[PDB]
């Protein structure tokens, strides 16, 4: 009763390792060594007494979906990811990250995540979704999904600036305790 | 470098630390004024009677106090500040040195009391120190070094490089907002950037027509030498200067690469004061830096990996959850590469040839440590899952068997 | 406080000015004058022009960046005092870059006969130049790494490192008796020892009872790109802050042994500024190392050999006796190991086969280089030998081919000439 | 340009340490092994600087037949011994100083007493004295280089570096006539 299990899902290329790798090295992104390894795990503080968050990370495609869920036995929450500028990235929590997580573990919290917020105010990024005929995903539509899928809440951060970054991860203690 | 010039600083400075809740520094401040009350009575002639060495057991930055150009009484009562900011500061382990002299003043007064009350204090100092030591429970702070950059906004801070000591847990994301925030207002929130790079930054590279902070997280740097003594979680923050740091670079020019290009800066960054200090950032006055390698840098994460495994599988109540966030993530690792690209990389026949035999022997010594390693760890969950991780268990048993078949491909030899 | 800084450096200009170092003198004048334009134009007075600031003498020396943190005739004066100590100082190649904004100044004026003396100025020692360069008559000095351990001896200078300038030839022994006997009048000539070992010191194996002084010596270092650039004497001194040394370690972890054994750590120190400055002496504020395995070294010290062989053939009039002295010293190895110990070691089929296969071939190519090197120095030296050494010639071709001889059966190649 | 110096000794007298140390500019803990046999080093006799080549030479009795054809273009000789070791010494006169003289009998050499750091240590002083031997004093090494018409006699130290810069300016002196 001495660690936190966190699983991690969402489609690739959302930013899911990036983010994990950022919070449990404490660096930017563009500077920790790459690791070979999967998961993460970093000590938090509970009321002065030391705890294990562990953060496991899985891969979001196709090729994975019939070994994925071995992982989610014992879990206390669940990171649902999606980047806030890739609207399938998006579309595919409502359509396939919570039903998959609702199934094997009906009554286990779970938090939405938006990733890579610091593309939203990106010339490049917003006008390459122009010519795509998408726009970018707003906090407040995201809020509404949380809502309605029942999610504990909605966070948003990006691990380049670290903006919302901390409170992610505070936000998911606090629901990994109940 | 006057008297009370430094000693209305001092004191302004701890209770300046003493708000900020940096308790170390105030307790701190109180023995350098200690210190400095004990050289000026040494130097104008009153006869502890060595001056500033006198607190040596302390700190050695208090030998800064005689570059100097007050009472028993006073001299005692900054002792008392000292110790009320060590019990604030858990340096529990200090209290002693600082009441021992306070013990000879009274032994003199036979106030048998105050003796008492003395020896009592030391006595719990002791005591919470046999409780909360090794126990992850104190949080002595986190170390960034800071760089300014920008000679037409910065004042005494420009071109300069600090380690800054940050209270227990403070992560990468506040220390950064925050430093963006106060120099956003001093010079304008459309000129001032956060450096990412933790290369020393070159200023040619840099618009001068902007203001620049370089934060890097780094940790306290010992050698195998050093680990006779630094062993406690205190001992580890105790009168420390070097800080260390790892920066990615490929062969090619880039941050990250593959396996096979991936290496690795180590540097190591020296202040000119030992932490804990007066203040709470410390300037840095050299690095010293070294390189590995591709197959070195495998060599060292495999190793890493081998020591997390089995202190886990050592443990008197094994973590489960602890062991198969590093067990699933050794055996079947799905979005990281995973240890075999090493063994495909640096342990092939035709690959091995491209690297010294040392190395390429010390790679395979290791990754058969990790076979048993990651054997070790399958039995070990094996006796504490429920009927829930019985399909979770074969499958990591199945991955660990299809590891092995591969690495014994791979380095043609039977790994059990 | 421009002030007491421009105080500070008249009175550091005077006193190397008396004690003869005088590159460091010519320096004190550069930032002065540094410090004098950025304060004029800061005020509001008004490429390479005074106006600019301190940024006009960029090209001098990047030191004088630190200058920014009375009139026009005075700063004159000063770059005068800088041209009268770098031609004292043989730093000839500096006077044309001095000169540029003491032209600017008379251009505005059109003191054409000004003009016409600082273009001669120019010209003299440009022809200084041609008439000492790389001749080794030009000695700017030796570099000492020193760093002091001493933590209730030293003042400032404890648990710091300095590259020390050294006038001329100063050898390891002097600047390190000097240093010792300085230190032993400040404390006591029984609580000084000097660190002979030049690893990087860790504190905790010194006693506290005596006091420590670490001496290295270094020689200015730059990277393969770099050397296109560093040419000539002056050069390899001029705005330099890189300096190395190597030390000997075996991979056991002794410092000597046997060549299949024997690695060498290059340490590269960068100092705070760049040399020359107004100090002799400048902090070291960095350092890098890197370490060289057996095959590495054997490879680093055959290119030595081969490049310093081809250019005694290809000097314009060739020294014979250094000639003879570096091929007599690989053809006819008797005290050492003989560089065949490297091929042995390295190069046969068996041994080969423990070194990466990129180095193995790499130090079979300079090999053929190395080999090719000897035969051009032989020919080279039959040309100039007298009666007296044809017998003495005879026996380094009879060594230079007993040598081949071995070569070729380790390569397994025919190695002719 | 190049003054042309070759030494001379029997080995273990520390002929090649001696060389190595001053030549490299380096303590002798620090110096990096070299598989090339010679040194050449630059050095300044007021004002002037000058280009010593050090030829070294194999004292050992094999070589007999071929040491003498470095002889040829000699500007100065150096004999060495070890102010620790007496036949180092006793052997300069027999064999050393007889032949060097017999093949160039008009080019100057010097005495040179080597591991002087040695004749002041408590454990070399007694395996000395074992032997019915004591370390031979400057003086009777002075009396002998004035007997066989030497330029001078030197004394050096690489462990101390004290006395070895002397050993090279005197040689490049007598090179000068
Ligand atoms: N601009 C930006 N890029 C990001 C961020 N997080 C991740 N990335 C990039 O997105 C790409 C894919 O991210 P990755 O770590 O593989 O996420 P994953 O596929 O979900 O595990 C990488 O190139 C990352 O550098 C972010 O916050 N901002
Ligand atoms: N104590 C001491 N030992 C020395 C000195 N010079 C040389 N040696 C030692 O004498 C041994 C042999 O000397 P060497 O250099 O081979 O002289 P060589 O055989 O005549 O060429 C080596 O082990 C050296 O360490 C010295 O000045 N002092």
């Amino acid at each position: 009763m001495q660690t936190i299990k966190c699983v991690v899902v969402g489609d690739g290329a959302v930013g899911k390792t990036c983010l994990l790798i950022s919070y449990t090295t404490n660096k930017f992104p563009s500077e920790y060594v790459p690791t070979v390894f999967d998961n993460y795990a970093v000590t938090v503080m509970i009321g002065g007494e030391p705890y294990t968050l562990g953060l496991f990370d899985t891969a979001g495609q196709e090729d994975y979906d019939r070994l994925r869920p071995l992982s989610y036995p014992q879990t206390d929450v669940f990171l649902v990811c999606f980047s806030v500028v890739s609207p399938s990235s998006f579309e595919n929590v409502k359509e396939k990250w919570v039903p998959e997580i609702t199934h094997h573990c009906p009554k286990t919290p779970f938090l939405l995540v938006g990733t890579q917020i610091d593309l939203r105010d990106d010339p490049s990024t917003i006008e390459k979704l122009a010519k795509n005929k998408q726009k970018p995903i707003t906090p407040e539509t995201a809020e509404k999904l949380a809502r309605d899928l029942k999610a504990v809440k909605y966070v948003e951060c990006s691990a380049l600036t670290q903006k919302g970054l901390k409170n992610v991860f505070d936000e998911a203690i606090l629901a990994a305790l109940e | 470098s006057t008297p009370e010039l430094r000693r209305t600083w001092l004191e302004s400075m701890a209770k300046i630390h003493a708000r900020n809740g940096d308790l170390s520094e105030a307790a701190m401040c109180y023995i350098h004024i200690a210190a400095l009350i004990a050289e000026y009575l040494k130097r104008k002639g009153y006869w502890f009677s060595m001056g500033w060495p006198a607190f040596l057991s302390i700190t050695p930055n208090i030998k800064e106090e005689g570059a100097m150009k007050y009472n028993e009484n006073i001299l005692v009562e900054q002792l008392y500040m000292c110790v009320e900011f060590l019990w604030k500061s858990e340096r529990y382990e200090l209290i002693a040195d600082v009441n021992k002299p306070i013990i000879a003043v009274f032994e003199k007064q036979r106030d048998f009391k105050k003796l008492s009350d003395l020896y009592y204090d030391i006595h719990r100092s002791y005591l919470k120190v046999a409780e909360v030591v090794n126990s992850e429970k104190r949080l002595f702070g986190r170390y960034y070094r800071v760089a300014f950059y920008g000679q037409g906004f910065f004042e005494e801070e420009e071109g300069k490089e600090y380690i800054y000591k940050e209270p227990k847990l403070t992560g990468l994301s506040e220390i950064s907002q925050r430093l963006l925030k106060l120099y956003a207002d001093k010079f304008g929130a459309d000129n001032v950037k956060i450096i990412q790079d933790s290369n020393k930054v070159n200023p040619k590279d840099l618009d001068p027509k902007y203001a620049y902070i370089q934060v890097t997280y780094v940790t306290p740097f010992f050698e195998e030498k050093e680990i006779e003594d630094r062993k406690t979680d205190f001992e580890m923050h105790h009168n420390i200067n070097r800080f260390v740091f790892e920066t990615p670079f490929t062969l090619s020019g880039k941050k990250h690469g593959g396996v096979a290009e991936q290496c690795k800066r180590r540097t190591i960054l020296t202040t000119s004061h030992l932490f804990p200090y007066v203040k709470k950032r410390i300037q840095v006055i050299s690095q010293s830096s070294t390189e590995l390698n591709p197959i070195e840098v495998a060599i060292d994460e495999m190793s890493k990996k081998v020591s997390e495994l089995n202190q886990l599988c050592t443990m008197e109540e094994v973590d489960m959850i602890r062991l198969q966030l590093k067990l699933q993530g050794s055996v079947s690792v799905k979005v990281n590469a995973g240890p075999m690209a090493y063994a495909r990389a640096f342990l092939e026949e035709t690959n091995a040839k491209k690297y010294p035999d040392n190395q390429v022997k010390l790679l395979k010594e290791i990754f058969r440590q990790f076979a048993d390693a990651c054997g070790q760890a399958l039995d070990v969950n094996e006796r504490l899952i429920k009927e829930d991780q019985l399909e979770y268990q074969e499958e990591l048993r199945s991955h660990y068997k299809d590891m092995l078949s591969e690495l014994s491909t791979v380095m043609n030899e039977q790994i059990t």
